[PDB]
């Protein structure tokens, strides 16, 4: 079955990780 | 700032924002009113895309919020990767916990957030608190990259 905790987990580090990217270096 | 009383502060100044309860006097810091506007656009974005996701898990205390936190925590960080993105992405999931936790929790009770608060401050400080010191604290790391241009 959909794991749940690592399908929101998964998400947020790559939601995470992504707006990280966006904001440059100020 | 990087101690627990701080991240406190900041995580229960999240939750009261997203249920509309400010504290009336004198009103939140400079780090906490950047936080509330990047996390709830983080937040929003989550409860969109993860909707079924999140439908099917129920928060019914804050004993499930509890360990569906922390297991959700552990997995996000388990590659040892931490940046400041993933840090306001901790705030965003206990935006989603709490709301969760208004409609779900058998025995509604009223402190629960400053509970809630108390975990992911717990989380925050014992596992991105020393990454958070080397990268310049809230004033000089998280608001110097996330405030306004």
């Amino acid at each position: 079955q959909e794991d749940i905790i690592r399908n929101i987990a998964r998400h947020l580090a790559q939601v995470g990780d992504s707006m990280d990217r966006s904001i440059p270096p100020g | 700032d990087c101690e627990f009383g701080y991240i406190y502060r900041l995580a229960q100044d999240y939750l009261q924002c997203v249920l509309q309860i400010p504290q009336p006097g004198s009103g939140p810091s400079k780090t906490s009113r950047v936080l509330q506007n990047v996390a709830f656009s983080v937040q929003k974005e989550v409860e969109k895309n993860l909707k079924s996701c999140l439908d099917n898990v129920n928060v019914v205390s804050v004993d499930t919020a509890r360990t569906l936190f922390n297991q959700v925590m552990e997995k996000e960080f388990e590659d040892g990767i931490i940046n400041w993105g993933r840090i306001v992405t901790i705030f965003a999931f206990e935006g989603i916990l709490i709301k969760k936790l208004l409609r779900q929790q058998i025995a509604p009770d009223v402190d629960t957030y400053k509970e809630i608060s108390y975990f992911v401050a717990e989380f925050i400080m014992n596992n991105t608190g020393e990454w958070i010191r080397q990268n310049g604290g809230w004033e000089n790391g998280f608001v110097k990259k996330f405030e306004p241009k």
